[PDB]
């Protein structure tokens, strides 16, 4: 029922290595009764009912039963349970090659496109055929034979180094040991929460709970590098060898295809259309960030200049990698008063959690409800339920997985867990999300406390999960967050808009020990403090996505010469010698290939919605919110991206919010 | 989000 909750929520948890082998095989079979039947079909017999309602009913099936075998790798403590879910995602990824390959089943959706009366359907059933169609003729079933089963080699072949790029950066444990003097600087929370050896030195992990503290506060330029030499080669011995394959095979595949190289095959399938106006996106932009950059890189240079010449250190005259976030952090301590390390005394987990969902449930007019004695992957793990506010309707559920464990994702991402479509019955399913996050443990007998980057992180993946359990379509693969790449980074990089606003942030504000909010000078100058080192930060980025354009351009290239190219070109600080970024690049694996431009993409539509509707009639208003919830969130991917930003705006989208935002024009 |  859509308003009941008791047995919408199918997915379990509690699998052993052996199950989910066992269930793996179960699954193909099953699946595969179901594609066999329609291929076994006449072709002046393929109707709306044994076609395409029978291929879609087995999508929802398989997708959801697929998830429970596909995720343990990515969160279970248990490694016997991570092996044998990496064995089901290369089993199973390689099976939904050879489903889409099959020519029997394509000659057979054509049939209904172009025989069959398109007005007696839905309008997202004619989406279901031209979309089912288009991926056909993307994987070559209108070309000769021999030609398919080329590609359909190589896409196995890319498949299992997909799988293995994410596996060795999942599993690594690289640590380095320091002593005390050797970490300088650092707050005593942070020391004695390590765990210590036999000569008394600490051990330090390369996961962002260690990381980012020790490049941001150290104040030992020794400490630094090493850090940042072993945090950037990372499975540089493995990964290398897998992007000398993936790389060229990437482009092989799209020239069969009859694409020129594999940035112009994905890109078909963006908002932005093309490779050309991409790269004119970013080279244009970074024209405009560039004198920002210049002036950060002096003042930086001026910091490290004098505290050199106050410790007694060698100064050499340039920013090395190791430099760049601890000086950064002293911008933004000197030019905005800015204590990170004071401030999370004001940003306890509690108080960032409760104010979170009390900003939404008022916004997008929902009902958050905590499940007592939830099945979870993790006894760390909470489960809540989505209601909506006005009909009572159960919306779906989503989980929340805060601190990072052994095996755990190390990064910060939401995985949809089961689609908001229609079943077989005439009913609907209950779209269930997960956030996944690594953030602060307690430590020093106090409650997790958050930098404000980090409840930023909880505001953006928390986008993902609200776009993922509004969204209600009629088919598994409109549902969710599957819309356009460059797309769906929209709802969760705006959300991002309630960390910076005052009212707001006295609403996710209370001080751990007396209870006291924070102060109103401080509040005003981290406000003000949006744009600071917003040069180097947006420059990064930029190289980040110039180095996506450029490994998927061009074919013989050295991937590490083409990181430390653009670093030097655009952002001014050289990577240093030895490293290999791409190496740890999770993205070029995770579904981003060729689209990483859509973190900066997006974010021109986010910043023209909030500003143009949201900051107008107020950040809170419940008829923008209901109107953003509708137009945005429902449709998911029924709709194409710029129809919804045009049904929103009532208009097509620009850079002048975007560009004012950024202190720009 | 993006790598930080
Ligand atoms: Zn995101």
């Amino acid at each position: 029922s859509s308003y009941t909750v008791a047995g919408r929520n199918v997915l379990r948890w509690d699998l052993s290595p052996e199950q989910i082998k066992t269930r793996t095989e179960e699954l193909i079979v099953q699946t595969k009764q179901v594609y066999d039947a329609v291929g076994m079909l006449g072709i002046e017999e393929v109707t709306y009912e044994n076609c395409l309602q029978a291929l879609a009913d087995v999508e929802v099936k398989y997708i959801v039963e697929r998830t429970m075998l596909d995720f343990p790798q990515h969160v279970s403590s248990d490694k016997e349970v991570r092996a044998a879910s990496t064995e089901a995602d290369k089993r199973l990824s390689r099976f939904d090659i050879e489903m889409s390959m099959r020519g029997d089943i394509f000659e057979r959706i054509v049939h209904l496109q172009e025989t069959c009366d398109l007005g007696k359907i839905k309008p997202e059933a004619r989406r279901y055929l031209e979309k089912s169609i288009k991926m056909g003729k993307r994987n070559g079933l209108h070309l000769p034979e021999q030609v398919q089963n080329e590609i359909k080699s190589m896409k196995k072949r890319m498949s299992e180094l997909c799988i293995d790029f994410n596996k060795n950066l999942n599993e690594d444990d690289t640590f380095l040991v320091f002593s005390k003097a050797e970490l300088g600087a650092l707050p005593d929370d942070f020391i004695d929460s390590l765990e210590k050896t036999d000569d008394d030195k600490y051990k330090i992990t390369l996961k962002y709970p260690h990381y980012f503290p020790v490049m941001k506060k150290c104040c030992i330029p020794e400490t630094r590098r090493r850090m940042e030499m072993a945090f950037n080669t990372r499975c540089k011995e493995e990964n290398t060898i897998i992007l000398q394959q993936l790389l060229p095979l990437r482009t092989k595949v799209a020239k069969l295809l009859g694409y020129s190289t594999h940035a112009d095959f994905v890109l078909e399938m963006n908002t932005a259309k093309s490779t050309s106006r991409v790269t004119a996106f970013l080279d244009d932009l970074s024209q405009k960030l560039k004198p920002l950059g210049e002036a950060e890189r002096e003042f930086i240079l001026n910091l490290k200049k004098k505290e050199c010449k106050d410790r007694g250190f060698e100064y050499d005259g340039k920013i090395n990698a190791w430099d760049l976030y601890y000086y950064m952090t002293q911008t933004e301590e000197l030019k905005y008063s800015i204590d990170q390390e004071f401030l999370k005394e004001y940003f306890p987990i509690e108080v960032v959690t409760e104010g979170l969902l009390n900003t939404y449930q008022e916004l997008l007019g929902l009902s958050f409800e905590q499940m007592t004695d939830a099945h979870v992957w993790n006894k760390s793990v909470t489960l809540y339920t989505v209601k909506d506010k006005a009909t009572g309707e159960v919306l779906g559920q989503f989980y929340l997985d805060l601190y990072p464990r052994e095996g755990k994702y190390n990064h910060a991402a939401c995985f949809g867990l089961q689609p908001g479509c229609l079943l077989p019955d005439g009913s609907r399913m209950m779209a269930v999300a997960a956030l996944v996050v690594n953030f602060s443990q307690p430590v020093a007998g106090r409650p997790s406390l958050l930098r404000h980057d980090e409840v930023r992180t909880y505001f953006h993946e928390f986008g993902h999960v609200m776009h993922q359990i509004c969204a209600q379509t009629d088919f598994a693969r409109f549902s969710g967050t599957n819309v356009e790449t460059d797309f769906v980074e929209v709802p969760s990089q705006m959300l991002e808009n309630w960390v910076w606003d005052v009212d707001s942030l006295r609403r996710l504000s209370k001080h751990y020990k007396d209870g006291s909010p924070i102060a109103d000078d401080l509040l005003e100058k981290l406000v003000a403090s949006r744009l600071v080192n917003t040069g180097l930060l947006t420059l990064r980025q930029i190289v980040l996505s110039k180095v996506d354009q450029s490994l998927h351009t061009n074919t013989s290239l050295d991937a590490a010469s083409e990181y430390a190219k653009y670093c030097s070109e655009i952002l001014g600080v050289a990577a240093t010698p030895g490293t290999n970024m791409p190496a740890t690049f999770g993205h070029l694996a995770g579904g981003y290939d060729g689209q990483y431009y859509g973190y900066l993409w997006s974010e021109v539509f986010s910043m023209d919605m909030f500003y143009s509707c949201f900051k107008k009639e107020g950040i809170m208003n419940p008829e923008v919110g209901m109107k953003y919830r509708n137009l945005i969130l429902k449709p998911g991917g029924s709709l194409d991206g710029m129809d919804m930003l045009h049904n929103f705006l009532k208009r097509e989208p620009n850079q002048k919010a975007f560009l004012m935002s950024r202190g720009l024009h | 989000i993006h790598p930080f």
